[PDB]
C-alpha cells in the first residue's frame, strides 16, 4: 500500500481533458462536498476509464493519489481473473 | 379553449337562464370533448361542473342522467372529473326533500359508480343518505345489500378511521337482520386497520351496544360482563352522577347472571376494590 | 377438513377436472383459496375466489410457438 | 447568605466535580469483578447420559463426560448446543447460543438502512401480494389457522434486473423489523465440493435459531438452474446445493416463521421440483414499470433533489420509455450531477432533460 506515488502531473503528459476530468471527478467533490450536501445529493463513488492496453490508466492513477496525497490501494483485473474463489 | 368557455361562461350562463337545454349541450358536448383529447386541467372541471350546474338548477334529471350516462359511456373522462361530477350530484340529491327523485337519482349514481373512485367517501356519504332512505321506506335485506356493495375493503382512499364506520353501519342494520356473523367477520378482518376502533370518541357507546344486544340475543354472559364493565371504567360516562348509577345499576345485574371460569376470577378480584360503586350501595351488596 | 366451510362448491367437480396436479398443487390450491378469502374479507370460501386460486395455481400457460404444435 | 454565595465556595466542586474520583472508584471495581473471574472453556454438548452426565466435547479438544450448574435448564442443553465450561472443575456453566459461519454472519449483519414503503413506487397490486404472503403470517397468525390453512412457505419475484425486488424484499424487511438475511446465489457456489450445500445449511440453521428471519436468496437461477444429467461437476454439485436448499425449505423438519423471498431474471429456468408449490407458493411479476408507474418511480425519488420553479414528469415519463427502477433513479442522480456542471444548488426542467437523454444513450 503505497502512500506516496510521485508524480506532479508533470510526468502524466497529453491526458489534459482527462486529468482534469479526473480533478472534477474525484479530489473536486471531495474538498467542496459541503457544495455537494447543499444541494441534497450524494457525491459520485467512481470512475470509468477505458483505452488501449498500454494507455497509462495506471501511472495516472498514481498522480491522482499523489496530488490529492492520499493512500492508494490497488486491484489488477487480470490479477483478478485466476485466483478463483476469494476475489471479493 | 378556457378562453372561450371562461368568456363563454357569462354568455352560457345568460343563455342557460332560458332552459334551451339542446344547443348548449352541444356546445358543451364539443368543448368538453376537445379538452379531454387534449387533457387540460381546469376548463374540464369548470365545463362539467358547468353542465351538471344547469341541468340541476333547470330541474331536469333525464338530462343530467344523459351527461352521466354518456360522459360515462364516452371515453378518455378524467376520473377527477367524474368524482366531482358525483359528489356534486351527492351535494345536490341529500338537501332536496323530493322522494321520487331522490330514489331516481341515487339509482342513477348507483349504476353510474362502476370504478369506484377516490371519493367513493363522499359517495358512502350518499349510499348512507340511501341507508336513511331505506330505513324510512322498510327494504332490510337488500339495505344491507345494497350498503355492503359499496364494500370498505376494497375501499383503499386513506386509512378508513373512524370516518368510513359503515363497517359499523352494516353490523347496525344486520342487527336490525340480526346476521351477528357479518359483524364477527368485520371485526375479525379490522386487523388491517388496527385491533380497536379509534379511542377517545363517541361511537364507542354505539359500536359496544350493538355487541352488547347481539350478545344479549346470543345468551353469553362473559364477554358482556367484560363490556359492561368497560363501559363503566370510561371517563365518558362520569359526567352526570344519574348515568353512572343507571349504567352501574345494568352492570351489575349484567354481572351476577354469569357462570364461573377462570378468567373472570381475574376479571372479579381486579374489580372488587371499585370505588365508584359506593353510591348505590344495593348492587354492591 | 380443517378449512373452513365452502359453501356448497363442486369440490367433486374440481376433483372432476382432468389436470395432472400433484397432492402439493391440491395443497396450493386449497392455502391460495384461503389467501384470496382473506384478501377479499370474507371467512368462508365460494367459488369464485376458489376458482381465481384454482386458474392462478395451474398456470401453464403455454406462451408456446404454434409451430411447435 | 454571608457563607452562602452560591455554595459555601467550595462544594461546588466538591460535592460532583470532585465526585468524579467515585466514578473512577466505580471502574475500579469493575476491574475488581472482571478480575476475580477465571474464564471458561467452550464446547458442544453430544449426548445426554443420565439426568445429569453430559458427554461434552470441547472445541478442537479432548471430550469428557460433565455435570451441569445447580441452577441451570436442562431442559434447554440439547445435543450440538455449544455450552461453556468451567476450566476446572469441568461443569456445565452456561449455555452459547450456537456458532454462525463467518459467511453467515456477514450476509447477517448488513444494515437494510430502514427503507420505507413509499420509495418503491407503482407497484402497488405485487407489493400488496407480497406484504400478504410473508408479512400477514409474521402479523396475525391466529388469521390464517382460523381461516383454515397453512402460512406460506414464501414467494419469488421475477422480472428484469434493475426492477426492484431486492428493494420491495428489503422493504419487507424494514417493514416487519425482524432479522433479514441478504443473500445472492451466485456467491454460495465453492470450488470446494461439498461447502455450497453446507453454507445453506448454515443459513437455514440461523433462521430457525433466529426467528422470525426473512431468507432472501437473490438471483436464485444460479441455484435452482434446473436438473440435468450430463453430468459435468460444476453443475452437478449445483444439483447437490439445489436438493439441500428444497430439503431445507419443504423438506422433512418443518419450517415455522423461518418466510423467504427469492429474486431471479429468468423464472422460467428454474428446476420444477423449486417451482413446485409448498416450496415457493407465489410467482410474483415484478415487470418494467409502466406509464403511471414509471412516474411514480420519477416522483418518488424526486424529492431529495432540490428543485426550482417547475419540474414535471410526464415528459420523462413519455420520452423515457423501457426504463426501469435504477435507470429513473440514475436519471434524478445525473440530474443533480449536471446541476454543478453549471454550479447551480437546484435542478431545472432542462436540467431533468438532457439528463434522461444522457441516460438514454448510456441504455442504448
Ligand atoms: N501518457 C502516458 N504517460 C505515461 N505513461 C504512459 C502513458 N500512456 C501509457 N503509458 C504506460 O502504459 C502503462 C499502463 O498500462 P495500463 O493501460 O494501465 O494496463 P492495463 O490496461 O492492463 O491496466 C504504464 O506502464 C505507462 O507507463
Ligand atoms: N419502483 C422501483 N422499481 C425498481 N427499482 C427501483 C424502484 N424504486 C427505486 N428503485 C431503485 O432500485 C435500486 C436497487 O436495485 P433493485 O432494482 O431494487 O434490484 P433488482 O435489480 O433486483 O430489481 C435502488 O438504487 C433504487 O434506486
Amino acid at each position: 500500500v503505497d502512500e506516496r506515488p510521485t508524480e506532479q502531473y508533470s510526468d502524466i503528459g497529453g491526458l489534459d481533458k482527462q486529468i482534469q476530468e479526473l480533478v472534477e471527478a474525484i479530489v473536486l467533490p471531495m474538498n467542496h462536498k459541503e457544495k455537494f450536501e447543499n444541494l441534497g445529493i450524494q457525491p459520485p463513488k467512481g470512475v470509468l476509464m477505458y483505452g488501449p492496453p498500454g494507455t497509462g490508466k495506471t501511472l495516472l492513477a498514481r498522480a491522482c493519489a499523489a496530488q490529492t496525497k492520499a493512500t492508494f490501494l490497488k486491484l489488477a483485473g487480470p490479477q483478478l481473473v485466476q485466483m478463483f474463489i476469494g476475489d471479493g | 379553449y378556457s378562453a372561450t368557455v371562461d368568456q363563454r361562461l357569462p354568455e352560457c350562463a345568460k343563455l342557460a337562464k332560458e332552459g334551451r337545454l339542446q344547443e348548449v349541450i352541444e356546445t358543451l358536448l364539443s368543448l368538453e370533448k376537445q379538452t379531454r383529447t387534449a387533457s387540460d386541467m381546469v376548463s374540464t372541471s369548470r365545463i362539467l361542473v358547468a353542465v351538471v350546474k344547469m341541468c340541476y338548477e333547470a330541474k331536469e334529471w333525464d338530462l343530467l342522467n344523459e351527461n352521466i350516462m354518456l360522459l360515462s359511456k364516452r371515453r378518455s373522462q378524467l376520473k377527477q372529473a367524474v368524482a366531482k361530477m358525483v359528489q356534486q350530484c351527492c351535494t345536490y340529491v341529500e338537501e332536496i326533500t323530493d322522494l321520487p327523485i331522490k330514489l331516481r337519482l341515487i339509482d342513477t349514481l348507483r349504476m353510474v359508480t362502476e370504478g369506484k373512485i377516490y371519493v367513493e367517501i363522499e359517495r358512502a356519504r350518499l349510499t348512507k343518505t340511501l341507508a336513511t332512505i331505506k330505513e324510512q321506506n322498510g327494504d332490510v335485506k337488500e339495505a344491507a345489500s345494497i350498503l355492503q356493495e359499496l364494500q370498505v375493503e376494497t375501499y383503499g382512499s386513506m386509512e378508513k378511521k373512524e370516518r368510513v364506520e359503515f363497517i359499523l353501519e352494516q353490523m347496525r342494520l344486520c342487527l336490525a337482520v340480526k346476521d351477528y356473523i357479518r359483524t364477527q367477520i368485520i371485526s375479525k378482518k379490522i386487523n388491517t386497520k388496527f385491533f380497536q376502533e379509534e379511542n377517545t370518541e363517541k361511537l364507542k357507546l354505539k359500536y359496544y351496544n350493538l355487541m352488547i344486544q347481539l350478545d344479549q340475543h346470543e345468551g353469553s354472559y362473559l364477554s358482556i360482563c367484560k363490556h359492561y364493565r368497560a363501559i363503566y371504567d370510561t371517563p365518558c360516562i362520569q359526567a352526570e352522577s344519574e348515568k353512572w348509577q343507571q349504567a352501574l345499576k345494568s352492570v351489575v345485574l349484567y354481572v351476577i347472571l354469569a357462570p364461573f371460569d377462570n378468567e373472570q376470577s381475574d376479571l372479579v378480584h381486579r374489580i372488587s376494590g371499585d370505588k365508584k360503586l359506593e353510591e348505590i350501595p344495593k348492587y354492591k351488596d | 377438513s380443517k378449512m373452513n366451510l365452502s359453501e356448497e362448491v363442486d369440490l367433486e367437480d374440481y376433483v372432476a377436472r382432468p389436470d395432472k396436479i400433484s397432492g402439493a398443487d391440491i395443497n396450493s390450491i386449497c392455502q391460495e383459496s384461503g389467501m384470496l378469502a382473506v384478501r377479499e374479507n370474507r371467512y368462508i370460501v365460494l367459488a369464485k375466489d376458489f376458482e381465481k386460486a384454482y386458474k392462478t395455481v395451474i398456470k401453464k400457460d403455454e406462451q408456446e410457438h404454434e409451430f411447435y404444435k | 447568605l454571608l457563607e452562602h454565595k452560591e455554595i459555601d465556595g467550595r462544594l461546588k466542586e466538591l460535592r460532583e466535580q470532585l465526585k468524579e474520583l467515585t466514578k473512577q472508584y466505580e471502574k475500579s471495581e469493575n476491574d475488581l469483578k472482571a478480575l476475580q473471574s477465571v474464564g471458561q472453556i467452550v464446547g458442544e454438548v453430544l449426548k445426554q447420559l443420565t439426568e445429569e452426565k453430559f458427554i461434552v466435547k470441547a472445541t478442537n479438544g479432548p471430550r469428557y463426560v460433565v455435570g451441569c450448574r445447580r441452577q441451570l435448564d436442562k431442559s434447554k442443553l440439547k445435543p450440538g448446543t455449544r455450552v461453556a465450561l468451567d476450566m476446572t472443575t469441568l461443569t456445565i456453566m452456561r449455555y452459547l447460543p450456537r456458532e454462525v459461519d463467518p459467511l453467515v454472519y456477514n450476509m447477517s449483519h448488513e444494515d437494510p438502512g430502514n427503507v420505507s414503503y413509499s420509495e418503491i413506487g407503482g407497484l402497488s397490486e405485487q407489493i400488496r401480494e407480497l406484504r400478504e404472503v410473508i408479512e400477514l403470517p409474521l402479523t396475525n397468525p391466529e388469521l390464517f389457522q382460523r381461516v383454515g390453512i397453512i402460512p406460506p412457505k414464501g414467494c419469488l419475484l421475477y422480472g428484469p434486473p434493475g426492477t426492484g425486488k431486492t428493494l420491495l424484499a428489503r422493504a419487507v424487511a424494514s417493514q416487519l423489523d425482524c432479522n433479514f438475511l441478504k443473500v445472492v446465489s451466485s456467491s454460495i457456489v465453492d470450488k470446494y465440493i461439498g461447502e455450497s450445500a453446507r453454507l445453506i445449511r448454515e443459513m437455514f440453521n440461523y433462521a430457525r435459531d433466529h426467528q422470525p428471519c426473512i431468507i432472501f436468496m437473490d438471483e436464485i437461477d444460479a441455484i435452482g438452474g434446473r436438473r440435468f444429467s450430463e453430468g459435468t461437476s460444476a453443475d452437478r454439485e449445483i444439483q447437490r446445493t439445489l436438493m439441500e436448499l428444497l430439503n431445507q425449505m419443504d423438506g422433512f423438519d418443518t419450517l415455522h416463521r423461518v418466510k423467504m423471498i427469492m429474486a431471479t431474471n429468468r423464472p422460467d429456468t428454474l428446476d420444477p421440483a423449486l417451482l413446485r408449490p409448498g416450496r415457493l407458493d407465489r410467482k410474483i411479476h415484478i415487470d418494467l414499470p409502466n406509464e403511471q408507474a414509471r412516474l411514480d418511480i420519477l416522483k418518488i425519488h424526486a424529492g431529495p433533489i432540490t428543485k426550482h420553479g417547475e419540474i414535471d414528469y410526464e415528459a420523462i415519463v413519455k420520452l423515457s420509455d423501457g426504463f426501469n427502477g435504477a435507470d429513473l433513479r440514475n436519471v434524478c442522480t445525473e440530474a443533480g450531477m449536471f446541476a454543478i456542471r453549471a454550479d447551480h444548488d437546484f435542478v431545472v426542467q432542462e436540467d431533468f432533460m438532457k439528463a434522461v437523454r444522457k441516460v438514454a444513450d448510456s441504455k442504448k
